């Protein structure tokens, strides 16, 4: 019951539970987007007048 | 520095007669200079103001006159050789700093003015030390927005 209730496929007699959750990969993009903002931002409130 | 001039008539004047006519406030707007007087302008002669009128098409020509090439605005500069440049003026500071602590010591322990009289020769590290600002910032600022824009307009 706990078998075919949770996971672990026994095929080979082998229980296995998925526990890497790597992913995250080369990514630049999103940094090129966001740090675009962030930087346009920093050069905005640095010579407008206070 | 430009002017232009016509002469006053030939005498016949000793009736005190004006040169010109006046109707308006329109002549009188400027200062004639001391030079002019002592070669006699009122005396011989008199001036007449210039002016400038621009038509459409030359006033627009003359602000391209400075325009660059969009081929530049996107190039990147050397990231070697920068490097170098940050590392010659993050070691400049040292000294102004430093010098600054002393400088922040001693004031007020004497009198206001003498303060700046007495520093005619050696330098003032408060400026030195804020104009190194507004080199590490604009530079690293500009050179890392320009990086992370044209990473994505290409490809």
């Amino acid at each position: 019951d706990y078998a075919k209730k949770r996971g672990w496929v026994l095929g080979p007699n082998n229980y296995y539970s998925f526990a890497s959750q790597q992913q995250k990969p080369e990514d630049t993009t999103i940094p090129s987007t966001e740090l675009a903002k962030q930087v346009i931002e920093y050069a905005r409130q640095l010579e407008m007048i206070v | 520095v430009i002017d232009a001039f016509r002469l006053i008539n030939a005498n016949m004047m000793v009736l005190g007669h004006e040169p010109r006519q006046t109707t308006s406030n329109l002549g009188h707007l400027n200062k004639p200079s001391i030079q002019a007087l002592i070669h006699g302008l009122n005396r011989h002669y008199y001036s007449i103001t210039i002016n400038y009128r621009k038509n459409e098409l030359e006033q627009k020509m003359l602000l391209n006159l400075h325009k660059k090439s969009w081929m530049e605005g996107l190039t990147l500069q050397d990231y070697s050789e920068h490097c170098k440049h940050n590392e010659s003026v993050v070691k400049e500071m040292l000294e102004l700093a430093k010098n600054y602590n002393k400088a922040v010591e001693e004031e007020d322990k004497m009198t206001p003015e003498q303060l700046a009289i007495k520093n005619v020769g050696k330098q003032d590290p408060k400026r030195h030390l804020e104009e190194h600002v507004d080199v590490l910032m604009t530079s690293n600022i500009v050179q890392c927005l320009a990086a992370m824009l044209d990473t994505v307009v290409f490809k």
